[PDB]
DNA sequence: GACCCAGT
DNA sequence: GGGTTGGGGGAAGCACTGGGTC
């Protein structure tokens, strides 16, 4: 078993949940996300495999070898070591998509995104084979913009860690289907896109204040059997 | 050619993102708020932030500026022209250009060839699909840490009225039935020292995602669907796009506040080949970090310029010492 | 023990349906209850059966009915009638649905229909949904009749709400506390006294309800309530309904934090409190601009704020008392 | 804690009843961080004594007291020590926070 | 023909940009927090300043005076010869021309080819809907880093009390009551070494929002509402618009406090073509980034105009000498 | 340290009433000075109104005003010497101005 | 995609 | 030092594209 573990200091968010008027985001980055923007890096870095009309079916021929490499429908886990914070933006998002409504329609709606400092990302494989693993490798950095086109991200290092069964609780994050032992956290997380299914995951967020503010602190469940450390600070990764 | 920019700015009393005025009075300026370590603890402080949605604004303003200077000026929307920035609808097909030329909405080989434009930014049809992602992304301005950390805390936010003086058909002021526009508002300015990061991906303009490469010899080269010389000349249309950034030209309010602008540090990567963006001018740790994602890179075969301005970033990479964004771009338009 | 399941929306809408679990229990005992905080979920364990739930909502609903009836296709004046409600559609269709639950719960009757969320219970809520390309037609949030009722129910008792109109413009804020780590029956309750019924300020010399960050204090100063928040943990989520010039939009929606707010004002009206409500009124209705600076130095602790807001205030008309100073100094130290 | 014998004094100059109204002295005591200006600005509000003193005999109340100097070198032994902005903020803010009170001693 | 103008000023003397209200004693002056450093990290000062709302205002007026003595000056708003900046505001669904006719509120060029004051400084249309971008962009009025640094902010303000003497005719002044509006009112003057980064677009005048461009035989020809003439008598007013900023005439309250004035350094660029902005004197080192701005984009193929005074650059580019900013403006007027 | 306040002492029958004797200017002129070299001018200009008020008070019925240690002549000597930026140079040219006005009981 | 609405 | 005045009134966001139903 390889966990290939990235790291992702990227200050705002990006993605926006189900929401009109309000654009509510994820307080963790959904696997469909990430999903996206791995796919998106090998077009532009291996076009000679990936021949598509359109944008269409090559963002759907992408996901599907995603997962098909893919051990399960899970698809990749995020871990915050930052308090997170619910900022407050407001954006404009033009509603002229409608058989209608001349072609001008513009008003300014409250797309808020959420702040992190610290943030890894873990990928599962199936010990993979090595003539694409240097492919991933190079895949897994050069993700330089995540959920929409207003916000970037900067990854910092990447490297392959073995689970090796050491004593360390939960981290990142886990589908909430049969684990109840394991304060629980679980949301609408849609860790399958669709193109035209909704699981839900536990997610490590917990609200701390210790005079001033509240933040979101770490919940620490209960150990899990598998995880990796990493600089020393060791995480907890579920794995099924 | 693939252009990561980076670096800190100090730019102060500056109205940015607003909260329009339909009828608020008091036009309070965004607030944001930021985390940040100290004394063992984490800690957050009312700060104001800007968007990237001012940047990416501000390039498509500069993009079509610096693409009526070349004599290819033909190939742009009518749109563009009055920063209306729609890109055709739901139903709407055919295109307004400036001499008003018809385009037909089949694929992006007869979109990205006849209109300049939808390319950079990209564009949506809904009615035939055919979506364009935009080949320039913005980042949010942001204040660093660094700042807080020297800060704090203060006010950091400059509220002045501004007034709006009325006549009548003599001079005499109404208060609510004369029929007057005497007007006392407020304005609140945002100060402090901010991060910024702009990518450009200019290897995409004139060739399509769907097909990146020709492959008919058993040879992988570009696909640009475009005539070459009229490429290169819209490469550095949007590679100066980013220079009014550099100069002040960031947010609005720019006839009433214009913000002090003056970059005192930045770095940058150029490259032929698709690259990572080094960090967001926001953390502590954006030097030395960058110092690992080069040797992060280098590795792997790219062949990668460093650019530097106002940084040492120590000694073993062949960095350039860059003393303004106007060089940075003289060096890169040649490739 | 019986743990009542909650379906999971939106992390708003679900607050609002799952809080407003309480105010039925209490109509029918649930003695010894708990509401286990899930960020979004929010679960109710209380050890009561399914039948006393309904006896709750038939109450609870018979109130609603009484405050409708009672003020005037009909339209009241009501927070669920035309208080927060800031879409005229919805004056008379909310009503019809309250009251179409007498006779669905009178009879021991489940419920079948299911109706149309608006946005003031959601502000997520819309006409204009992305789903691959393009828009659709209606909205697409369909919520049934049983989560649709328990919400309005929580929402008009515990969650409290600022209208101020000015002729054809509108601008109504709403405020709610969400619990985050633990929560009983002794803060659920007392949230409820927050409430203010018919926030209808209007005229002019009570302008200092704009913006909404400058709203929840104007709220929070008439209403002395539990001051539990030094001890237990609890944050605010607030949103706006602007409608200026008939246009119903969302133009400000933040979130932010209540138990600073909480320990500043417990701090600040100790020494006295005949003084202390005339000094903050006198400020809030003459500086209109200058309570922007007092309000925000309260999320951050900023110093400057203390003064400048006081400065701006002194040069129109301020009592300025002494046991108060010492206040403030109180937090400072 | 050497403030409430000293905030009344900066009231003086603030209070209706005392119609001078010099704000520039407060503003000034304010906005002081690193090391002088605080020191400097509590010199104009402790200067202009004669001004209170004659403005209350003017009305029929009593002269106002000056501070005693028995507490005023706890701000010089304490401005020292604490050089940085971080904490000197913390009281250069108070004092002239104490500055806009009523001290209602002129009926 | 876009024209960027950046320098200093020692301005001072001037209760411009003041705070207070009918019923608001003490007009105090506006004070913005600006970041430094003082041989540390970037530490936040408090500092006086000047917005740029009134250097736009004052543009306007003293556009409006240089557009009285042009021949076409009988084009132009009634509001905008009665010094007043209200460039249809609310109220009203239509202007007044200064020979006392009407404006037309559908077509953008129509309202611009007989007004010459929202072809300067935009407007907005209301009731209409429709708008147009400014025309020039003026920056905030701050002093130089290092004049701060090296006083480490010693309060930098002067306030001083005013009075009147409206005393009654039969040569008393008694009680409020009486009937004497007669009082003490302080106003707050400042100092420093002022920087200012005025922007000009002219390449914009007279060329609608909505039809900027005609292309009747497919050819780069930006769509002009007025005489060729007229425009570049308008562009000539615009650019002799500039002499009072440095004139004196930066604030209001030139009867009572009429700041002091000098020609420092300045650095104005203008190559009839989109051009970046200049870099703002509020830091002390930006002087040396005025070397690397302008050095290498003359040879990006821009006939770049620069103008320079009180500093000797790096002897190398084609920087004039001008003596003050009239002859800047005479030098920009002979090459449209 | 201790001569601050023997110093203020003295510079408070200057501004006190009972004698008969208000200059604000040199007093004035102590504080928000400039440059060091007036400080010292300053100084001076306080100081040699002592003989005149050394006698006038006993004559009212004021207990003498106790004249500054010539000890304290030392200190504020040798403070200002090695200390010549105007950093820190203006908070010890109004600390000793500020003890001009107190409670210093004068004429009990 | 054309309908709807409010009180000091 | 010894008295007279501490703001004075007027303005303190219009229009502008409303978002739900059915």
């Amino acid at each position: 078993m390889d966990i290939l573990l990235v790291c992702l200091r990227f200050p705002f968010f990006s993605v926006a949940k189900r929401s009109y008027q309000v654009r509510t985001s994820f307080l963790l980055p959904p696997p469909s996300a990430l999903k996206g923007a791995l796919a998106k890096g090998l077009i532009l870095l291996k076009p000679e495999k990936y021949a598509s009309s359109s944008l269409d079916e090559a963002a759907l021929k992408a996901i599907k070898e995603i997962e098909s490499k893919l051990v399960d429908i899970k698809a990749v886990s995020v871990a915050p070591l930052s308090p997170l914070i619910r900022n407050a933006f407001l954006l404009k998002r033009l509603r002229n998509l409608e058989s209608g409504s001349n072609a001008e329609k513009s008003d300014a709606m409250r797309r808020e995104y959420t702040f992190t400092r610290e943030l890894l990302v873990a990928y599962i494989f199936k010990n993979l084979t090595q003539e694409e693993k240097n492919l991933y490798l190079k895949a897994a950095m050069l993700i330089d913009v995540i959920g929409d086109t207003e916000s970037l991200a900067t990854p910092v290092w990447a490297s392959f860690v073995k689970p090796e069964d050491k004593k360390a609780p939960l981290a990142f994050s886990a589908p909430y289907t049969e684990i109840y032992s394991l304060r629980m956290y679980i949301e609408k997380m849609r860790v399958s896109p669709e193109y035209s299914q909704e699981e839900i995951f536990y997610l490590p967020i917990e609200e701390r204040r210790y005079k001033r503010i509240v933040y979101y602190a770490r919940i620490y469940p209960p150990e899990v059997e598998k995880a990796l450390t990493v600089d020393g600070e060791v995480l907890g990764i579920w794995i099924p | 050619m693939y252009v990561r920019i980076s670096g800190r700015i100090r730019l102060n009393a500056h109205s940015l993102n607003a909260q329009g005025g339909g009828g608020t009075n008091y036009i309070e300026i965004t607030k944001t708020k930021v985390t940040v370590r100290t004394e063992n603890g984490w800690t957050v402080v009312e700060v104001p932030a800007i968007t990237g949605n001012m940047l990416k604004h501000w390039h498509f303003v500069g993009f079509v500026d610096y693409f009526k200077t070349t004599p290819y000026g033909v190939n742009l929307t009518e749109r563009a022209l009055r920063y209306n920035g729609t890109r055709f609808g739901q139903g709407e097909t055919t295109a307004t250009k400036a001499n008003g030329a018809t385009v037909q909405l089949n694929d992006e080989a007869t979109i990205i060839k006849e209109l300049a434009d939808a390319d950079v930014h990209g564009f949506l049809a809904p009615k035939t699909g055919r979506r364009r992602v935009s080949l320039v992304k913005a980042s949010f301005i942001l204040p660093t840490e660094d700042f807080i950390k020297e800060v704090e805390g203060e006010r950091l936010i400059t509220a002045i009225k501004h007034n709006r003086v009325d006549v009548d058909e003599k001079g005499a002021i109404g208060s609510s039935k004369e029929g007057t526009a005497q007007m006392l508002f407020s304005r609140e300015y945002a100060t402090g020292l901010y991060g910024f990061s702009i990518v450009l991906d200019l290897g995409l303009v004139g060739i399509p995602q769907g097909l990146p490469v020709k492959f008919e010899e058993n040879q992988p080269r570009p696909n640009i669907v475009i005539d070459p010389n009229e490429r290169k000349a819209r490469i550095e249309s949007a590679l100066k796009a980013l220079i009014p950034m550099l100069s002040g030209y960031i947010g609005a309010n720019l006839a009433r506040s214009f913000p002090v602008f003056k970059v005192e540090e930045l770095v940058a990567i150029a490259s032929e080949g698709p690259i990572p963006a080094l960090v967001h001018g926001f953390y502590e740790d954006y030097i030395e970090a960058n110092r690992s994602i080069i040797k992060n890179a280098r590795a792997l075969g790219f062949n990668i310029e460093v650019f530097t301005y106002n940084v040492d970033l120590g000694e073993d990479i062949e960095a350039t010492k860059v003393s303004s964004v106007e060089e940075l771009v003289a060096n890169l338009v040649k490739m | 023990f019986n743990e009542f399941k909650t379906p999971q929306i939106d992390p708003i809408f679900d607050l609002y349906v799952a809080y407003g679990y309480v105010v039925s229990l209490i109509r029918g005992g649930a003695k010894e209850a708990t509401l286990i905080p899930h960020g979004a979920s929010y679960l109710i364990q209380t050890d009561v059966s399914n039948e006393e739930f309904r006896h709750g909502l038939v109450d609870a609903l018979s109130s609603m009915l009484s405050l409708h009836i009672a003020l005037a296709k009909l339209v009241s004046d009501a927070d669920f009638s035309a208080g927060a409600n800031i879409n005229n559609v919805y004056w008379d269709s909310v009503p019809r649905n309250l009251e179409k639950l007498m006779k669905d719960l009178e009879k021991k009757r489940s419920v079948k229909g299911t109706a149309t969320i608006p946005i003031t219970l959601m502000p997520s809520a819309g006409k204009y949904m992305l789903k691959h390309f393009g828009v659709q037609g209606g909205n697409p949030i369909k919520v049934d009749l049983l989560n649709y009722a328990l919400a309005w129910v929580g929402f008009h008792y515990y969650t409290p709400y600022i209208k101020y109109a000015k002729g054809d413009t509108t601008w109504i804020h709403i405020y709610q506390i969400a619990p985050v780590e633990e929560v009983d029956m002794i803060s659920i309750l007392s949230l409820k006294d927050l409430k203010m019924h018919l926030p209808h300020y209007y005229e002019s010399n009570l302008d200092f309800l704009i913006n909404r960050r400058l709203a929840l204090l104007y709220h929070l100063l008439h209403s002395e309530a539990l001051e539990l928040f030094t001890e237990k943990e609890f944050v605010i989520h607030s949103y706006t309904l602007e409608r200026s010039g008939n246009n119903q939009a969302i133009r400000s929606f933040e979130e932010e934090e209540i138990g600073k707010l909480m320990d500043f004002l417990w701090k600040l009206k100790r020494r006295d409190f005949y003084h202390a409500i005339k000094f903050i009124d006198d400020l809030l209705k003459k500086a209109t601009e200058g309570a922007l600076a007092l309000i925000d130095a309260i999320m951050n602790e900023r110093l400057e704020g203390f003064y400048t807001a006081l400065k701006l205030g002194k040069k129109a008309g301020v009592v300025s008392s002494r046991e108060i100073v010492a206040a403030l100094e109180d937090i400072i130290c | 804690g050497w403030i409430r014998n000293i905030g009344r004094y900066l009231s003086y100059l603030v209070d209706d009843t005392f119609e001078e109204y010099a704000y520039d002295v407060v503003d000034g005591i304010a906005k002081a961080r690193t090391q002088e200006e605080l020191l400097e600005g509590v010199y104009k509000a402790l200067r202009l004594a004669p001004k209170l003193k004659k403005k209350a005999e003017s009305k029929g109340c009593p002269p106002p007291r000056i501070p005693s100097p028995e507490d005023i070198e706890a701000l010089e032994e304490k401005v020292e020590q604490l050089s940085n902005p971080k904490d000197l903020r913390k009281l250069a803010v108070s004092l002239a926070l104490w500055a806009f009170a009523s001290w209602n001693n002129c009926p």
